[PDB]
């Protein structure tokens, strides 16, 4: 029955909140259903206000934990995640368990996109693969997970007024319909609008350009101020690029950076955003710093016990 | 007069283009002397063991294990390499051996035990591993210790990570059997060697704004007997000596040894030689030892202006800085150790050669360590260097040296008159002749 | 004018750029 | 029945560490399965020496081994136990080492006087004598079990190995001596706790370690104890002034931190004549842990002070040395001194305190460090009975005010926690007066967690100060951001009447907050529908049956029709629950 499922996944989320990982027979069950909700999910996925927009979370499940604090647990705030889950974290398998747990329960209030950093080429290089290696001892979750990272949404739309993505626009797109034609049910290709929305950057320079990235291209004012007039669009909210002050306005109020990961690498030291998006559409961004925690071992100034 | 020197056993393989995974990095002595311990740029730590039958018997290899594996910096996209920097050994405790072995980013403590007994019996599978009838358990049998071949066993028991930003370069252990010190580039830490999940940040150098950067932490080491002092060395040739009793942190220096540097010898490498590669208390602990590029210098710690003892390693490749310049030699890390009485200091040098100065003679020998002489009990034949010309007899040329055979890393018996010299892939041991 | 340690341009340049993206 | 004890004993010698571990908690079985000789001639001699050597399958077995006295044949075979752990107090762990001796204590009760004489004595000898300095550090353990019950010549010798421990080469040997110096000396008698005990304390209180001379307070503390009052000078104080002028910042530390203690165990008269310079020349120390740590023994020592003198000496010596303290430099001192200083207003009295404690205080109220605030304010109720807070309420208004409306959430959230107490001390009067708009300002702040903590301290104050003036005074203003646009505002009114409705009362709950309850189902957002479905499932309880059928159950029955899936479970879940339909 459906009701026993929904104590045993209530049970799950419970459980990872504290930092626990499930099973493995747990973890296939939930990418299983994850892909299931997944399947019908759109490309250009519509997005209903209220709403709270993050950026990236990269595996800091206590960064992840303070967010929560700071904006409101689940269900009762609506969240919009823009991809970077894993990878350069320690708790990367934590907090993408629990976000795909939260989205499975609750799919009308979390919504997930897409990022680079949640692909089979990614994930072998900056950790994930290595960490779910270490905390499993089989490929077999990194499989699972891999798998349902390529039916994750490209985008998102909130009612039709703030586009949210997680690289930038691309040279080859120029509606949304381009993007709902996408085949996304793929792993993410070196190149093509599909690298592009999850390689782009801004600029300050006219027109388009290379990205030192290795992927993608970056865009000037003019392009951002032709995709808005083109689509309708009064903002475009975007992630994928660390800003030390949380929140970055650039292309004269057309895009915005949100970085929801504060002490970026635990060496960054920055401070993380989150924009609240009103039932009127009234943006509004919150700060926050890294939960108080002791870390890794402790090296202070303060004399420690064994010496005292 | 002077200690006569002879080829005993050379470890490694024979004339071969190694790779750069069996080329020495660290050798050290045990405590009692009679172990020998080497770490390489593979990971791999072999410790080797004195016969037993003065005691002038012959080193075998006695165990063997990979202390650090490459690892990658997830966190910054850069790969953590294995090398083996530092090797401490740890005062006896019990029948095992222990010694801390540390990498540019983590101090692993090692326990070097030996098993002569097994355990013999089962009541529900025969020895072989065939599985017995069930039904046949009428009585219950305890497995019974039958004794062995013996067999040495390296276990990790501690992992100090996590806690240098920058690479480590030294490794102490303190003298109250409790504390030891890990020493990066700008910071200095003081761990307990049964806590890993915290240690005690005692100096610390870095500048907020790090774009004035003058000076880092090159070797740093605690007294041998006092258990608050310890001094480390930067890169401008200063020596800072911290008391621990005068506040909690150190960042303020009990006593600062440093020579004023004359504008006679002010070239364009003057600060690239006046740094401080190495620096070694005397086992009495009144005097301490600094190696630069091109000079051992003797410092009383009563003294502070001036060392009370200079020698020069090799004064013939001073007219030629610039030549070492453009293939990266003259950024080599040399490092000295004194003898049992603190009467003979050894440090390296190039062409596989080692020098020795006596203190109460003012003697100096150069030695050759090479596998030309390949004979036991073979008296090594003095070395004696001239400029290009000249060459008289035996006189080696300048022009002619070898700068990529360098003897970075050597060893004193603690106790006997026993060297042990690394090249870039053997190890020598000589003795005294008796 | 002499030139400085290695150890030392290679931790400034290092820790500066901290912030690669 | 004998296939399971074949399973345990055959895990013993399994490769998987988790395996052996709970074959090894079983062992009591495996005993008990074997018998009693076969368990001394067969179990015990292969448990002895143990080839594994994992710290946490060590210490199991030592826990183990130290509960089999009646498993290996009684008091009678006990010390066939004794090479089991013997060979356990010599591993290289601390914690294994300390859990081997804590056994060897424990069985050394049953041992008969001439079993004690004749198998433990020689091996506390054979441990005292090793090569091993693992085996002597354990050796030092085991002397005040087995001293009281022998002869006077074994009593001698033990002594005599005692003294020998003392003066060990290696420290840690001499570290673990001074440690049980003092739990040995309290078993000797007087005479040769004054003729042995004290050189060896002397010795070592003057050791070159620093390590093994700030273990020496410990023991002095002990050994001043046992001694006469009379006695105490010329044998105990010398080397406690020594102590307190030691170089090492360490032992300073160590004398610092154990002052109440000394005071206690030397008496007043030594109290006033040496210890109050000390206490003095502590408060002034150079570094910074040792000024903290004296900080802290402010109150007890300015309590324990005799009665006749004790205002003049408090007045006269100590605070100067406290209003020094107070403008000290270092955060942690200043910390440490706010939490206690904020007591001494029992002992001055009401005008002392008023003409010398107040300026503290206030000053002490103004630090830039929101944690000497915080600890100032959490500390009124000990001057509140002496000198009343109308005198302290035009300062600490300020200071509230400046610690509500902080930058850092975490310092809001600090100060909210308090603020019950703070409320019940200061009045309900002046609470409305000042502190109401506070209250409020926290519960429509950005921080989800501040506005939640705001929830639970409502809670507290209506709990403390009664339902009518809830009703009185938050209720009424509560329920006015049911109008906020935003949504989470909407949802804090909610959370607001769910922890409001178990204490306001069933009248007051169905006549004020139910209806807004009520109306909120029509909200636009779902989130707020389903927050106002889990809410009329929580207070459900409190509301009439009446009431539950005539107007929850039709508003709950209308949600179970909502296009939102999350709405409609929850509405679901509520008509579940509350057992309407
Ligand atoms: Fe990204
Ligand atoms: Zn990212």
């Amino acid at each position: 029955d459906e009701k026993v499922f929904t104590k045993e996944l209530d049970q799950w989320i419970e459980q990872l909140n504290e930092c626990k990982q499930l099973s493995e027979s747990q973890v296939k069950s939930l990418c299983e259903k994850a892909k299931e909700i997944l399947t019908k999910e759109s490309n250009v996925q519509e997005v209903r206000c209220p709403v709270t927009v993050c950026g990236d979370v990269h595996g800091q499940f206590h960064d992840l934990m303070e967010l929560f604090r700071i904006g409101g647990k689940s269900p009762d705030t609506n969240y919009l995640f823009m991809g970077d889950y894993v990878d350069r974290g320690y708790y990367s398998v934590e907090t993408v368990t629990l976000l795909v747990a939260l989205k499975v329960r609750y799919r009308e209030r979390i919504t997930i996109l897409r990022g680079n950093h949640e692909s089979r080429q990614i994930t072998q290089v900056y950790g994930f693969y290595d960490e779910c290696l270490r905390k499993y001892g089989n490929a077999n979750v990194w499989k699972y997970f891999t798998d349902l990272f390529d039916y994750l949404p490209l985008t998102a739309l909130v009612d039709g007024q703030i586009f949210c993505l997680h690289g930038g626009l691309s040279p080859s797109i120029d509606t949304l319909d381009h993007i709902r034609a996408l085949d996304r049910l793929q792993e993410v290709p070196h190149e093509g609008p599909m690298c592009d929305l999850l390689w782009s950057d801004p600029d300050d320079r006219g027109g388009w350009g290379i990205s030192p990235r290795g992927a993608g291209y970056t865009f000037g004012q003019d392009i951002s101020e032709t995709f808005n007039h083109a689509n309708g669009l009064t903002l475009v909210s975007r992630a994928h690029q660390l800003v030390m002050e949380g929140y970055n306005w650039c292309h004269d109020r057309n895009v915005v950076t949100i970085f929801s990961a504060p002490n970026y690498c635990y060496r960054c030291g920055n401070q993380a955003a989150i924009m609240e998006l009103d039932d009127t559409l009234k943006y509004s961004f919150l700060q926050f710093d890294p939960a108080p925690r002791r870390g890794e071992p402790h090296v202070t100034r303060r004399t420690p016990d064994y010496f005292l | 007069n002077d200690i006569q020197w002879c080829f005993s056993q050379v470890k490694g393989a024979v004339d071969d283009d190694v790779a750069e995974a069996d080329i020495i990095s660290t050798v050290e002595f045990n405590h009692s002397g009679e172990l020998l311990a080497t770490g390489d740029k593979g990971g791999r730590v072999v410790i080797f063991q004195q016969e037993q039958e003065h005691s002038r018997g012959e080193y075998n290899v006695y165990s063997t294990f990979q202390s650090h594996e490459p690892e990658f910096d997830y966190l910054k996209s850069l790969e953590i390499e294995e090398k083996i920097n530092k090797i401490r050994w740890l005062p006896q405790k019990n029948a095992a051996q222990f010694l801390l072995s540390t990498n540019d980013k983590t101090i692993k403590l090692w326990k070097i035990s030996e098993r002569d007994k097994r355990p013999e019996g089962y009541n529900l599978k025969e020895e072989d591993g065939r599985y017995r009838d069930p039904t046949t358990v009428t009585t219950l049998r305890v497995p019974v210790f039958r004794p062995m071949d013996l067999m040495v066993e390296a276990s990790p028991r501690r992992i100090f990570a996590n806690a240098h930003t920058y690479h480590i370069n030294s490794i102490s252990i303190n003298s109250d059997y409790e504390t030891y010190l890990s020493a990066d580039d700008l910071r200095i830490n003081l761990w307990h060697l049964e806590i890993t999940d915290r240690s005690f940040n005692i100096v610390d150098i870095k500048p907020a704004n790090m774009e004035e950067l003058t000076e880092v932490i090159t070797a740093a080491e605690f007294h041998p007997n006092s258990c608050n002092t310890f001094v480390y060395s930067s890169s401008k040739g200063t020596i800072r000596l911290c008391d621990m009793r005068a506040s909690a942190l150190c960042d303020r220096h009990s006593k600062l040894f440093e020579e004023p540097e004359d504008p006679s010898n002010r070239s364009f490498f003057s600060e690239i030689i006046s740094s401080i590669s190495d620096v070694k208390f005397s086992h009495s602990g009144r005097y301490m030892m600094t190696r630069d590029y091109l000079s051992v210098k003797i410092w009383d710690l009563n003294m502070e202006n001036r060392p009370v003892e200079t020698y020069q390693v090799h004064e013939y490749l001073r007219s030629k800085l610039c030549s070492l310049y453009e293939n990266d030699c003259i950024f080599d890390k040399f490092e000295c150790c004194w003898n049992g009485s603190d009467s003979v200091v050894m440090t390296g040098s190039y062409n596989n050669f080692f020098r020795m100065f006596d203190r109460n003679t003012k003697r100096d020998i150069t030695l050759e360590a090479s596998r030309e002489n390949n004979k036991p009990r073979t008296v090594l034949k003095p070395r004696k260097v001239c400029a290009s010309g000249k060459r008289k007899k035996d006189e080696i040329s300048v022009d002619s040296l070898d700068f990529n055979k360098k003897i970075l890393h050597t060893a004193w018996h603690p106790k006997e008159n026993i060297i042990a010299v690394a090249t870039t892939n053997n190890l020598y041991i000589f003795q005294d002749k008796v | 004018s002499p030139l400085m340690h290695p150890r030392v341009k290679e931790v400034r340049t290092d820790s500066g750029s901290l912030r690669r993206d | 029945s004998l296939y399971p004890i074949a399973v345990l004993i055959d895990e013993l010698r399994n490769e998987d560490v988790q395996l052996r571990l709970n074959s090894i908690k079983k062992l009591s079985t495996i005993a008990l399965a074997l018998g009693v000789e076969r368990t001394r001639s067969e179990l015990l001699p292969f448990l002895t020496d143990t080839i594994y050597d994992e710290d946490e399958v060590l210490l199991a077995l030592a826990e183990q081994l130290g509960t089999f006295t009646t498993l290996v044949g009684g008091p009678e075979y006990v010390h066939c136990l004794l090479p089991p752990l013997e060979s356990l107090a010599t591993v290289e762990e601390t914690v294994v080492r300390d859990k081997a001796v804590e056994s060897l204590r424990a069985i050394s009760h049953e041992h008969s006087p001439s079993d004690l004489e004749a198998h433990f004595v020689p091996l506390v000898k054979r441990l005292a004598g090793g090569d091993w300095f693992t085996s002597r550090t354990s050796a030092c353990g085991l002397f005040s079990v087995c001293y009281p019950r022998v002869s006077s010549a074994v009593k001698a010798e033990l002594r005599q190995y005692f003294r020998n421990l003392c003066s060990d080469d290696t420290p840690m040997v001499r570290r673990a001596a001074a440690s049980k110096l003092g739990e040995f000396a309290k078993v000797l008698e007087l005479d040769n706790v004054k003729s042995e005990i004290i050189p060896m304390f002397s010795n070592l209180a003057s050791d070159e370690q620093d390590s093994v001379r700030l273990l020496a307070v410990e023991a002095c503390v002990n050994i001043a104890q046992l001694l006469p009052q009379e006695d105490l000078e010329a044998l105990v104080m010398p080397t406690l002034r020594q102590a307190a002028e030691d170089k090492s910042w360490r032992v300073r530390y160590m004398v610092a931190d154990k002052f109440t203690e000394l005071q206690k165990a030397v008496g007043p008269e030594i109290t006033k004549t040496d210890l109050v310079p000390a206490f003095q020349n502590l408060m002034k120390d150079c570094e910074a842990e040792v000024r903290a740590a004296a900080s802290h023994k402010v109150k007890e020592f300015c309590e324990n002070l005799s009665a006749d003198c004790r205002e003049n000496v408090i007045m006269s010596q100590i605070l100067p040395c406290i209003k020094e303290l107070v403008s000290d430099a270092n955060q942690h001192v200043k910390s440490a001194l706010a939490s206690v200083i904020m007591g001494l207003s029992p002992i001055l009295g009401k005008d002392n305190t008023i003409e010398h404690l107040l300026p503290l205080f206030l000053a002490q109220l103004k630090d830039e460090c929101p944690e000497v605030r915080l600890n100032i304010i959490s500390n009124l109720d000990c001057v509140n009975e002496v000198i009343g807070i109308r005198q302290l309420s035009q300062s600490l208004l300020p200071a509230i005010v400046e610690l509500a409306e902080d930058a850092k959430w975490r310092v809001r959230l600090a100060i909210i926690e308090y603020m019950p107490l703070l409320a019940g001390q200061l009045g309900v009067e002046f609470f409305d007066e000042k502190l109401n708009s506070l209250c409020m300002a926290w519960l429509v702040d950005h921080v989800y967690a501040i506005r939640e903590a705001a929830t639970s301290n409502l809670k507290k104050l209506v709990e403390k100060f009664g339902k009518e003036w809830a009703h009185a005074t938050i209720i009424p203003k509560v329920l006015a951001m049911s109008g906020d646009p935003n949504y989470l505002h909407r949802m804090t009114t909610l959370f607001c009447i769910n922890v409001l409705s178990e204490v306001c009362g069933q009248d007051i709950t169905t006549k004020h907050m139910l209806p807004t309850v009520l109306r909120m189902a029509g909200d636009p957002v779902a989130n707020v529908r389903f927050n106002v479905a889990k809410s009329l499932q929580k207070i459900g309880p409190i509301l009439d049956n009446s009431t539950l059928q005539s107007e929850v159950k039709p508003i709950l029955e209308k949600l179970t029709q909502d296009q939102d899936v999350d709405v409609k479970y929850f509405a679901q879940e509520a008509l579940t629950v509350l057992s309407l339909a």
